[PDB]
RNA sequence: CACAAACGCGUCUCAGAGAUAAUUAAUGAUUUAAUCUUAACCUAAUUAACUCAUAAUAAAUCCAGCCCUAGAACAGGGCACA
RNA sequence: GAUGUUGGAUCAGGACACCCAAAUGGUGCAGCCGCUAUUAAAGGUUCGUUUGUUCAACGAUUAAAGUCCUACGUGAUCUGAG
RNA sequence: ACAAACUCCUAGCCCAAUACCGGACUAAUCUAUUGAAACAUAGAAGCAAUAAUGUUAAUAUGAGUAACAAGAAGCCUUUCUCC
């Protein structure tokens, strides 16, 4: 089918400046109680989960260091320590990981 | 019409929606947690969380075995699921699993992301949210109730 | 084109003529070129005509200039503030002299539709027509169907 | 006292009021009688209706119209009337009106036979 | 002012939680129980039985379909309905709303607050009973009258009789024409290009517009609408359940509308019902586990022998 | 153009308007517009529509005085008619010549 | 029928009152018999239409998120038990 | 400087000059069939073999298998055997 | 009664038209003298564009429509899953 007759701006306009066409303001919006950033009421904070991303990828590296292999896995839970720290008995006959940053504030030792 | 459909429809197909939790369950049961696209997480989490229960039914049952086989793709991963993962699960029944979802991802195509998580897996913890604490003036607001509800018992 | 333009009702500038009618026409400034041809009907009513006329109306100032001007000009201003621009450009010494005269007669009002013939204050005298004022009243001042 | 109206004619038998649901078969064609059985207002109403200009303003003024089956009125809408309007036209008399003084005053113009029996 | 979105759990502390949770269910079971006694309270007047009578129905819940027998020896599917909460709301006089029966509001089972809204919260608290997920509204002869807050259960119609079930119907969502209507497509084989399916034609040549009657592809199945004629066969009065004749409209565990059949044939059946409605606390007898029709094979029974 | 049809039109618009406005406060007297009219003629009183209509917006007494004028005529005319004798003129009736 | 569903080849269900047209009839005048009457008064008996009883629908504004037999989008129903 | 044409497929809108169903009048109407006239268009008006075929013939039925108008309805929905 | 381009009235620059035909003006250019802030007499011409499916350039409309692409997770180049 062809168009018949070339349209008005008028009538342009209430096409594509029609309410249900326009972008809404998200009233979900917060900050992060932490580093007071943004983040909608029901996602994660991106900034939080970018310090746990980075320090996440780290340590699978330090882990990948302690494995000489594409298939080697250990059969033991793992635990991470950080300067100045000893494995507790709970946590000896585990895999350890020898990290050099101080333990940081979010992270636990548990 | 979808009505009472229990699966979406990833991939090429049946098959190839199957091969692809295949991969999201060998990453998740090796790294332990992972984030992906919402759907496809949410669509693995139940996959996740019964194979644990197959690991539950310990190294000597045939079932679980070729089970755990066909749904581990490394095959070193077998071990580490009977004798790691399933061992320290045994007090919950079904809490294996946190999945939250990310802000979206920063790639063009912008998808909705979440990350899936093995409880008690040592990573870092996700930075999950709280609840408001007990000082709070409401919650603070409520507590008159309550032991105003234990006085008059 | 009436739904083109502005409107004004018919007026009158500070209620002129009543009391005594004032010339509402204040100066003129006549400027052409000694030289020029387009000014040639300018200069002759410069010669002639431009005397006279002043003494015809005292009330009027008339500022005559010879510049080096290409097109003769004639500005009227207006007590009422108003002013208009004209062009004596290439014109008799009686068509000069016909426009000069209507300047001399105007307003100083703007000219625009004037949407009716009649400016009347209270036009209304003996009354001015409301509903009831053809409508016999009733006793008690009662409705149509209202009883006591 | 909109129900008590009078039609000259037979018109009560033969104007038809017409109107479409705009579905096929969906036309309806009504006898004025019928149409007055069912609503009292209709009639008087398309008359109105029919009768002033055809532009928008007609809707408006159909705002302005009130009309009442008996004389039954609220007495907001009694409260607010100015003045009554003369009949439009004169309602003729049955038999049963006319004073006696009136009956005896018109002339009897023939003298029936009095073996005749009536 | 930005003002935020707020629903009610967002700052309740874990503590807290399982308190209001427990606090409102409380509530709940107390606000029930109150009014679980009718009949002592301020019972209306009740009037009695009028000719053109009409009772007040009810509200359920649609369990699933079961078959069931007659003594005949044929087969019956039937439906499985089950009361769960019904309370009557307000009540609307005669004149107050069609100016001919005066209109009995009534409530379907009960949810949560924390999801409903301001005005209707503080309707039901000025009552007193806890939120109703469906509500709708009978019309009644006023005779029929009940007082609101009131309580309904299943006895309300007796084996054998024919009752009337409305509810919305089960949403097939956007539909072909197909099925929407139920035209036949074009073949499949015989070298038909992009049509096996399309309408076909929608119109005439002259007319040179389409009729707005014109049946096409669009909205299906969401939508309500009312069986009649259906028997009652079994009652269970334990559970409050009825068993209804062969199918009604609606998914199943949806909310169902049921009164009695206005139907033509039916219409003076009222007469030996229990008519206000039927009330546990007056009678002070235990009606039995199960009301049965006539016709009915029971569930234990001679296992019949044809003779 | 249409602004140039409408100037010719334009007149019989306004007669228009005014005759329904002459009519109507006729009517107020209890008086058809043409009667009145002519009425008003025969009395020897030239008055245009124009200014008929605005001595019936802004001069309601006058103009009561007019259709009275006329009412007195037209009845004065009913029964110079039906009195079939020409001795009659009524006061009105007469017709006047300049001087 | 390899999904908790859809689906037919399967199961369930479908209505009173009024109004007429052509015809029949009864009382009965114009024309004192008769006559259903483009005469009145009441009347009767009489197709389909078509109106209407009756049924649907019918509580204005919490809605982040997550469920859903609700859904193309948007809307709609759920999320206190347990 | 194109109003794309037969037949079928789909979907029908309309008419009444009625083929069914409905209410009747007349009969060279006992009754059963029949034949004619009146009134009524809400609903219906089949499956096959042969022909591109519409007609038509034939097989079997049915309450009947109506006559027509819609660009000989419908090809920016299909089909081209013609 | 109401109702025209007819006819009155008050003023006038004082009476419709296609093809063909006669007349009076004038836009803008340049040349000759004047003019000088835009100019006036003549003389000349590539002398005036709401319409050629006109030519070139640029912009709209259809339209943000139709349409196009990158197997998964991670330790970032290792593993899987497929053809
Ligand atoms: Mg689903
Ligand atoms: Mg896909
Ligand atoms: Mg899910
Ligand atoms: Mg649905
Ligand atoms: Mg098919
Ligand atoms: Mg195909
Ligand atoms: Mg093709
Ligand atoms: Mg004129
Ligand atoms: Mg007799
Ligand atoms: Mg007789
Ligand atoms: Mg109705
Ligand atoms: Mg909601
Ligand atoms: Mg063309
Ligand atoms: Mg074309
Ligand atoms: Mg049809
Ligand atoms: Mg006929
Ligand atoms: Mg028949
Ligand atoms: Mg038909
Ligand atoms: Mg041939
Ligand atoms: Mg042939
Ligand atoms: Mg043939
Ligand atoms: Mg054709
Ligand atoms: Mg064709
Ligand atoms: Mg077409
Ligand atoms: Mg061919
Ligand atoms: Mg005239
Ligand atoms: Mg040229
Ligand atoms: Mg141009
Ligand atoms: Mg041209
Ligand atoms: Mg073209
Ligand atoms: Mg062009
Ligand atoms: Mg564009
Ligand atoms: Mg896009
Ligand atoms: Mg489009
Ligand atoms: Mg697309
Ligand atoms: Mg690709
Ligand atoms: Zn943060």
């Amino acid at each position: 089918a062809a168009p018949k007759n070339r349209r008005s701006i008028e009538v342009n306009r209430c096409r594509r400046r029609n309410p249900q066409k326009l972008i809404k303001v998200k009233n979900n919006i917060d900050v992060c109680p932490e580093c007071g950033h943004l983040k909608q009421k029901h996602i994660l904070c991106g900034y939080c989960y970018e310090k746990v991303r980075k320090e996440t990828a780290e340590i699978r590296r330090q882990m990948g260091k302690q494995e000489g292999g594409p298939f080697r896995a250990p059969t033991t839970e793992t635990v991470v320590l950080y300067s100045g720290e000893t494995p507790s008995e709970q946590d000896q006959g585990k895999r350890i990981i020898e990290r050099e940053r101080k333990r940081p504030s979010w992270f636990t030792q548990n | 019409i979808s009505h009472g459909r229990v699966f979406r429809r990833l991939g090429l197909g049946p098959e190839s929606r199957i091969h692809l939790l295949q991969n999201l369950l060998t990453g998740l049961v090796r790294h332990e947690r992972i984030e992906a696209s919402w759907a496809r997480v949410d669509e693995l989490r139940g996959y996740a969380e019964k194979l644990i229960d197959y690991g539950k039914l310990g190294d000597t049952n045939e079932r679980a075995m070729r089970m755990a086989d066909f749904w581990l793709t490394e095959k070193d991963l077998i071990p580490k699921l009977f004798q790691v993962l399933a061992p320290r699960f045994q007090g919950q029944n079904g809490g294996y699993t946190r999945m939250l979802q990310i802000p979206n991802r920063n790639e063009q195509d912008r998808a909705k992301m979440a990350v899936i998580e093995y409880k008690g897996n040592c990573l870092p913890p996700l930075p999950l949210p709280r609840r408001d604490s007990n000082l709070t003036l409401l919650n603070q607001l409520l507590q008159g109730l309550r032991q105003d509800q234990e006085a008059s018992s | 084109t009436a739904r083109g333009t502005a409107s004004r009702f018919l007026t009158s500038v500070l209620h002129n003529g009543l009391g005594r009618y004032v010339q509402q026409l204040q100066r003129l400034s006549f400027s052409l070129s000694r030289d020029a041809p387009s000014s040639r009907g300018a200069r002759e009513f410069v010669e002639r005509e431009v005397t006279d006329f002043a003494r015809r109306n005292p009330g009027v100032v008339i500022y005559v200039n010879p510049r080096p001007c290409c097109v003769p000009r004639v500005v009227a201003e207006y007590l009422n503030g108003a002013v208009r621009e004209e062009s004596i450009h290439c014109k008799s010494v009686e068509e000069i002299a016909a426009l000069v005269q209507k300047l001399a007669d105007q307003s100083g009002l703007d000219v625009i539709r004037i949407r009716k013939p009649f400016h009347t204050d209270s036009p209304s005298i003996q009354g001015q027509w409301h509903p009831f004022t053809n409508k016999p009243t009733t006793l008690g001042g009662l409705r149509p169907r209202e009883v006591q | 006292n909109t129900r008590h109206i009078a039609f000259s004619g037979n018109k009560w038998e033969q104007k038809v009021y017409s109107s479409h649901t705009g579905y096929p078969g969906g036309f309806r064609q009504v006898t004025a009688a019928q149409l007055h059985q069912k609503d009292p207002v209709a009639i008087v109403k398309l008359a109105i209706y029919g009768m002033l200009p055809k532009n928008l303003h007609r809707r408006t003024m159909m705002q302005r119209l009130h009309l009442f089956p008996d004389e039954d009125i609220p007495e907001d809408i009694l409260k607010n009337l100015v003045e009554e309007l003369p009949q439009p036209r004169k309602v003729p008399r049955r038999l049963d009106e006319y004073t006696q003084e009136e009956i005896e005053a018109f002339p009897r113009v023939w003298s029936p036979p009095e073996d005749y029996r009536l | 002012h930005g003002k935020s979105v707020t629903w009610w759990d967002e700052h309740l502390s874990e503590e807290n939680v399982p308190f209001v949770k427990q606090l409102v269910s409380d509530e709940n079971k107390a606000q029930l129980a109150s009014k679980l006694c009718p009949l002592k309270d301020e019972p209306w007047p009740i009037h009695p039985w009028e000719p053109g009578s009409s009772r007040v129905g009810l509200i359920a819940l649609k369990l699933g379909m079961m078959p069931l027998w007659t003594k005949d020896g044929q087969k019956h599917v039937v439906t499985l309905l089950q009361v769960q909460d019904c309370h009557v709301l307000k009540y609307t006089p005669k004149e107050n709303h069609n100016g001919r029966m005066a209109a009995l509001t009534v409530g379907g089972k009960t949810v949560s607050h924390f999801h409903k809204s301001a005005s209707i919260l503080e309707f039901y608290q000025e009552l007193g009973l806890p939120p109703k997920q469906k509500v709708k509204i009978f019309n009644v002869t006023e005779n029929a009258v009940i007082k609101p807050g009131t309580p309904l259960y299943a006895a309300h119609f007796r084996p054998g009789q024919y009752v009337d079930v409305t509810a919305k119907t089960i949403g097939k969502g956007f539909q072909g024409v197909m099925r929407r209507w139920g035209f036949k497509g074009q073949p499949a084989t015989h070298g038909q290009t992009k049509t096996h399916r399309r309408p076909g034609a929608i119109s005439t040549g002259d007319v040179a517009r389409v009729w707005p009657g014109t049946k096409m592809p669009g909205q299906l199945g969401n939508i309500d609408r009312t069986a009649f004629g259906l028997k009652v066969w079994r009652i269970n009065t334990k559970h409050n359940i009825i068993y209804v004749n062969g199918s009604v409209p609606g998914h199943k565990n949806c909310l169902v509308k049921i009164k009695d059949s206005k139907l033509p044939a039916y219409k003076d059946f009222c007469k030996n019902l229990p008519f206000p409605t039927y009330f546990p606390d007056g009678d002070e007898e235990a009606l039995p586990e199960d009301l049965y029709d006539e016709n009915v094979c029971q569930p234990g029974a001679p296992s019949i022998t044809f003779t | 153009v249409k602004c140039t049809r409408a100037r010719r039109l334009k007149k019989r618009s306004l007669r228009t308007l005014w005759i329904n406005r002459i009519t109507a406060a006729s009517q107020e007297h209890g008086l058809k517009y043409p009667a009145f009219i002519i009425n008003l003629i025969k009395c020897q009183v030239e008055l245009n529509r124009k200014v008929l209509a605005d001595l019936a917006i802004y001069e309601p007494k006058t103009f009561k005085s007019l259709a009275a004028l006329a009412k007195r005529r037209r009845e004065e005319g009913f029964a110079a008619a039906l009195g079939d004798g020409k001795e009659p003129d009524g006061i009105f009736s007469r017709v006047v010549q300049h001087r």
